[PDB]
């Protein structure tokens, strides 16, 4: 039986998509330096009622998650309505799934209200790289919670008696995955060796997505649904997005040293995403309450996948996975969408997936499917530039696509697009967008 | 019954009783001579069944513990002995709930105010709630009298004289959480656990044990009270210029007081209360506190308002930020900007930023309630989110052309019920309007310089204007803290109407050769703050020409100004504040001194000769203009009440208010005699000094102007 | 159906909930002494999982979440199912909700359940607190993100130049509400002087709480919820909770100073619920899944509700609210409602729910029903004593008490329990039991 996945509520209703906004993106220790990501999400959210002009009562439940979790704020969600005029009965709670936070943020709230509990709900990320919690050592730590608990003040400089020189050194903190510990980069590289990824291939794409990106601010399409920061020294607002260096050769790109493998890998800076703080945020809310209270949605909602696999082997390979789930959740053909897109994580895993999603023995026997995906057409393949161009902020790279994805189908006829992104620990997320 | 016997007691199952304190009048607690007569009679019921552990003093009313003394009565005494023997009565019965030796407690709840504190300062327990709204404060020296009945020297008496006498000379409210940090209040608690915890404190007898005062302060009587006294009269003179009075009488009261013993300060508060009650400056002060009061209870329009939620401003930048921080931290009501220019909507923010982060740098309010004040402040450059806002006002420039512009965009651009304000300086309301679908609900908020100065604002309707738009309007500048007074729709309006000929001959009498000190120290000294030289470096020269132009062009040459002298001041640009480079410079050595005076000024004017005459000659030519004016604005009713405009010179512009305003002043000053006066001045300078037609049809007649005033 | 909702997923089948474990509940220092939170999640569901007739690769998805939370491993859930010996294709997945984080888990694994996406799952939370994080002092973490970025070691010394003052000692974690400052007890002082509980109305309670579970642990009636706790030293296993203290008499500990006010507080530390650690999971699968491999559910569910209310002025009202949404969910009664039980975290704030629970004017008004959601019956509620015994671990507290509830009602035979418990920042939450 085809597994089609019909996401209405009980009453029939589809699941609307009215608007969202992100907060352009700065580089880590730029405009966004000392900024918690606590203090994004609240300026983008109230501007974005504010934008949306919509009562705050009508919204029902937001959910927010962060990647690089900070400690102070354990929900951070909870404190974003304390931090706002939102209504405090809003059920504010936060959620956490590697760098795929948003497609998860949006999928939790999104079953919910299709089960029918809610009617108006609000999901969004954010992070900042420029700032960092950072801790002290673990030895460190027990003392200190031991020289708490301890009673005695003699029994306190016997317990500092354990001390060494390295002991008062901060951690930095690491990406690798703590079960593997191989960077995200290192994944790619392997297989970059493994199916074949050129270094000059690599750095091609980042020059068609940086020529795809200074062109969209040339061409200024990304202006509505991207706001103007204002910073409390108040010096001057910031309007794009700095990362986007759209006037650039491709031997400037063959023109820097292998990051991870300094020997054989074909990535650098040029076709790696650097670290970018951001934030953004999407109201999820049905259709028979938009239609209620009188929106236009932002297109629709027709499928979405998540799919786990082996972390030491393959781990970037999650939409490859997850693509095939959505499309059959969809009942949809890769053929039958306008446009496709997937994140830009590296440009080594980028060409295998095409080259994956194209391959018929690997479907046919790693997924035990009949065929494969199919082939990415260029043309419709991230239209927008891409990863490659705005950055990393972790958990707004999913609303980021989405954003341009829907106005890019707004800007064309409704058709379909087709959002993915993999994620560290061998995780797979996928979602599918009818955009009417 | 308990209408007269507002002090209805009660003894609980246990040795307490507890008395309530609910004057059947109205919700504010208020002193009547009857509440002083009845509480003897319960005094003495109290008297009656001794034996017990303690009483108990309850607020009974949700808004306050005690208002105070009534002045009403206090304006209806005639002489010193009926305000002496006043004090008197109040002197005893003070002592006589003081002489009782049981634990007396005042658990006070809300505003505990007047003559409250007195009775405060009999009770030897003190407890109040922990709610922001209850306060302690003596409100008399502003109102230019003493509250003399004791309390004047049991609160030097209680805490040390450095905090008790500015208390008496600066009136003012004090926190729960300051008056127990110096001990004034015994504790604080709960409003919900205020009772109960007041029970077993008035259970507990006789802490005998008084607390010490700062150590420093037992100079009273001894060497250091005189230096203090000295010190303070010194700068009291130095402040209030000696002509205010309930300064000096105070300091004698204190002194005799603290260092002549209680008694002898009671007499003399008894005797300086008496002789101070008719003080001219003191009804001076009552009858302005009695306009206040009753344009505060005023409802502006009669016309029911309409709910106030959103509000929107037009452009940006200083003056456009100003209405922004307070519509947030003041009003707290959503605003939205739309300055096209991001650092139109930059400086505006940043300015509340300043003005609220001077506060926290204070530590007077939270980071967080930054945060929380600065959430309703909203900016943009689009008309998004600007369909549900209630009223719009514009902070753009004055074209009229743009000013219809602004009109058009707005209603095109925005809601329908929504009403529109107008900021204006020089165009006229239904000018303004002109052309507009809904012109009635466009009305002119006439702001001025720094609006978180000076309360007051300008109401212009036009021919045109729905009365509930004013009824918004009144009611947003109460719920914005500010003063709303209807303006008629006048070339001129009414402030910067009579302001005019305020500067005009006193440049007029500066291009005459006069310095600096003199023409200062002559309108400082006459009660106005501010003189007008350093006025126009803070409103700016640029600004200090305003709109005069059609003031010669609306009312002639009664307006018309001296030239080559703003010809000589736009060319060599001194614009005082404005571009910093005024004729008082600033950075100064020291930056501890006057503002200095340029001396290549006075070459820049025309500086004829010498100066001559005197203070007072400066003063009352300048000052009957304004009246000679005020009256003419009046004439015509361009201020709908008498007190109405009584209290807006008084105000606004800095009229002296122990002269109770200049209605009060030319009531005061009575009849024709003043109009006689400004004749002469004609003659011996200029026209510009002719009497206004009512001027002389009041004036001759010998007719009042308060009313029933004479 | 206006209030009333099916819980029934798109098969018709009710869904079930099987047999799940309890860590044994100890003290941050007497025992779990330097334990994570994560590998009590280990031990927990792998001999959960080796307690039934269920393998491994049947379970689709787990839930877990954790208040305190650790740098590393944002999403735990993750390393649960690579830590243990688990299917690498289940969809792990961590969330944050304060006092209720076990309550939002299993509201996530079941409305995955509802759409059919996972047939089964583990719903549980890890709480340890003994191994709090200690973060260093903000001042302290930007010149680390500066000296990381720093350039030339002439900055370096530049930039170390401002280190001064009390920047050198770390900052330790606080309870107290971020934008409110409650110290989440005191909050409980002022409830109790608004409605009046006595400290000798309380500290019976305490004993009834303290009693009737020295008992269950007498009578061993909880013992097929709770595993024999190991330790890595092995110098003793530990089967029984140490926390609870079910001996001291009533007026043994009113024999106590104040906690929070000292000068008013009715409260203080005997009667209030100290923290412990430890961690749960229960296996939750739909009743067709149950039923085709051969497996008993441990009863089932009827409703839930989850509620938000301003915190400022009595938030601990949250299961208060949230009760009679729980209730009129399942279109049932209080009086229809065999045996009910609460989290207990404080003496009074409870007693006067039970108060604001049988007041008709606080529904009337605070609620609009038009009745009070009615009394409670004490035989009915805390058979087996509760929270002041046992413990607080966070995300433990809440699969607990379901997992005794649902055996006790198998000891009474059937009938429809409740639970509910309050949460920090103004939730709560309700949800309505069906042991068949």
């Amino acid at each position: 039986m085809g597994q089609v996945l019909p996401l209405v509520t009980r009453q029939g209703d589809r699941i609307a998509i009215v608007s969202g906004l992100r907060t352009p993106f700065a580089r880590q220790a730029t405009a966004f330096h000392g900024i918690p990501a606590v203090d994004l999400g609240k300026m983008v959210v109230g501007e974005l009622l504010a934008r949306s002009e919509i009562p705050a009562e009508v919204i029902e439940q937001l959910v927010f998650g962060q990647v690089v979790q900070m400690p102070e704020a354990p929900n951070i969600a909870r404190e974003i309505v304390l931090g706002t005029g939102m209504n405090v009965h809003t059920d504010a709670y936060s959620v956490s799934r590697a760098c795929a936070t948003s497609f998860q943020a949006v999928a939790n709230v999104a079953e919910s209200l299709m089960a029918g509990t809610i009617r108006a709900g609000i999901a969004g990320g954010a992070d900042s790289s420029s700032v960092l919690p950072i801790g002290v050592s673990k030895k460190l730590a027990r003392v200190l919670v031991d020289v708490n608990k301890a009673r005695t003040m003699s029994q306190r400089l016997k317990l500092f008696s354990r001390l060494r020189l390295r002991d008062l050194m901060p951690v930095p903190p690491a990406v690798a995955e703590y079960s593997t510990g191989l960077r995200m980069g290192d994944t790619a590289e392997q297989m970059a060796k493994t199916y074949g990824i050129t270094r000059e291939q690599q750095d091609a794409l980042a020059h068609r997505s940086h020529q795809r990106a200074a062109q969209a601010w040339s061409d200024g399409k990304l202006k509505e649904e991207v706001m103007t920061a204002f910073i409390p020294p108040y010096k001057q607002p910031l309007v794009e997005d700095n990362n986007i260096r759209g006037n650039s050769s491709l031997a400037d790109y063959a023109k820097l040293r292998p990051a991870f493998d300094r020997k054989h890998g074909t990535v650098t800076a040029a076709n790696s995403t650097p670290l970018t703080d951001g934030a953004a945020a999407v109201i999820l809310m049905t259709e028979s309450r938009a239609k209620e209270l009188g929106l236009v949605p932002l297109g629709y909602l027709r499928s979405y996948a998540f799919t786990a696999i082996d972390v030491w082997q393959d781990m970037l390979l999650g939409p490859a996975w997850s693509t095939p789930l959505a499309l059959e959740r969809a009942g949809l053909t890769m053929s039958d969408l306008t446009l496709i897109d997937m994140h830009e994580a590296f440009a080594a895993q980028t060409l295998a997936n095409i080259q994956l999603l194209g391959s018929e023995r690997f479907a046919r026997e790693a997924l035990g499917r009949a065929h494969a995906t199919g082939e990415v057409d260029d043309s419709k393949f991230n239209v927008l530039g891409g990863s490659i161009a705005y950055g990393h902020p972790f958990a707004a790279t999913g609303a980021r696509m989405i954003t341009q994805t829907l106005h890019e189908l707004r800007r064309r006829g409704g058709g379909f697009g087709l959002v993915t992104a993999c994620a560290a620990g061998g995780l797979g997320a996928a979602m599918v967008l009818e955009a009417e | 019954m308990e209408m007269t016997s507002a002090f209805t007691l009660n003894v609980r199952l246990d040795n307490i009783a507890v008395i309530t304190i609910d004057v059947p009048g109205e919700k504010m607690n208020t002193l009547k001579a009857e509440f002083a007569s009845q509480v003897r009679a319960i005094i003495k019921q109290l008297r009656e069944n001794k034996e017990l552990r303690g009483v108990v003093f309850v607020s009974a009313k949700p808004d306050n513990f005690i208002a105070g003394a009534d002045i009403n009565m206090i304006g209806n005494c005639k002489t010193a002995q009926e305000a002496e023997a006043l004090a008197r009565q109040g002197q005893q019965l003070m002592a006589e709930i003081h002489a009782l030796p049981i634990q007396v407690i005042a658990a006070i709840h809300g505003a505990c105010l007047g003559g409250g504190l007195e009775l405060a300062l009999a009770c030897h327990g003190r407890v109040c709630t922990d709610d922001p709204k209850t306060v302690l404060g003596l409100p008399e020296v502003q109102l230019g009298l003493l509250p003399g009945s004791g309390g004047t020297q049991r609160l030097p008496r209680l805490i040390g004289v450095s905090t008790a006498l500015e208390m008496i000379l600066t009136g003012k409210q004090l926190r729960a959480k300051q008056a127990l940090k110096l001990g004034l209040v015994d504790d604080v608690v709960p409003h919900s656990i205020l009772l109960e915890a007041a029970v077993e404190l008035a259970k507990k007898e006789r802490p005998s044990s008084r607390p010490l005062p700062v150590r420093e302060r037992i100079l009273a009587g001894p060497l250091g009270r005189a230096l203090l006294f000295k010190m303070v009269g010194k700068k009291t003179e130095h402040k209030t210029q000696g002509n205010y009075p309930a300064t000096e009488r105070i300091l004698e009261v204190v002194e005799t007081g603290l260092a002549q013993g209680t008694s002898s300060g009671y007499d003399a508060e008894a005797r300086a209360f008496g002789e101070l009650a008719m003080t001219p400056q003191s009804q001076a002060l009552r009858s302005i506190f009695f306009a206040s009061t009753d344009v505060k209870k005023d409802p502006g329009s009669d016309a029911p308002p309409a709910p106030l939620n959103s509000v929107g401003i037009l452009g940006g930048g200083l003056m456009g930020g100003g209405i922004a921080y307070v519509t947030a931290c003041k009003a707290g009501i959503p605003v939205r900007i739309k300055d096209i220019n991001p650092q139109g909507i930059n400086h505006a923010l940043k300015y509340s930023w300043d003005q609220l982060e001077g506060k926290v740098r204070r530590r007077h309010l939270k980071a967080s309630e930054r945060d929380k004040q600065l959430a309703l402040i909203s900016g943009t450059t689009d008309y998004r989110g600007f369909a549900h806002r209630d009223l719009i006002i514009e902070a753009v420039f004055e074209n009229l052309e743009l000013k219809q512009q602004m009109v058009a965009e707005v209603e095109q651009n925005c809601a329908a019920h929504t009403i529109f304000a107008s900021n204006t300086s020089s165009l006229p309301i239904g000018d303004i309007a002109a052309h507009a679908t809904r012109p009635e609900q466009v009305i002119g908020l006439h702001f001025f310089s720094p609006v978180e100065k000076m309360p007051l604002v300008e109401i212009i309707p036009h021919a045109g204007t729905s009365a509930q738009t004013i009824a918004t309007t009144v009611k947003l500048a109460k719920k914005q803290g500010k003063t709303p007074i209807v303006v008629r729709d006048k070339a001129g309006f009414y402030v910067n109407r009579i302001l005019a000929p305020y500067i005009n001959e006193a440049i007029r009498m500066l291009t005459q050769g006069e310095r600096v000190e003199h023409i200062d120290a002559a309108l400082v000294k006459f009660g106005f703050p501010v003189g007008p030289i350093q006025l126009l470096d803070e409103v700016g020269i640029d600004t200090g020409t305003k709109i005069i132009p059609v003031l010669e062009a609306a009312y002639g040459e009664r307006f018309s100004a001296p030239a080559n002298v703003v010809s000589s001041i736009l060319n060599d640009d001194r614009k005082g504040r404005k571009n910093g480079r005024g004729f008082y410079l600033y950075g100064q050595k020291g930056r501890k001194s006057k503002k200095q005076v340029d001396p290549a000024i006075y070459p820049l004017i025309g500086t004829q000769g010498q100066g001559r005459i005197s203070a007072p000659q400066v003063a009352e030519r300048c000052v009957m203009l304004m009246l000679n004016e005020a009256v003419r604005c009046v004439d015509e009713q361009v201020i709908r009440s008498v007190r109405d405009g009584d209290i807006g010179a008084v105000f606004g512009i800095g009229f002296p208010p122990f002269l109770g305003g200049p209605f009060r002043y030319i009531d005061s000053l009575g009849a024709g005699e003043v109009v006689a006066i400004m004749q002469r001045l004609a003659t011996q300078y200029g026209s510009r000094f002719t009497p206004c037609e009512r001027l002389v049809e009041m004036g001759a007649r010998g007719e009042s102007f308060w009313k029933t005033t004479a």
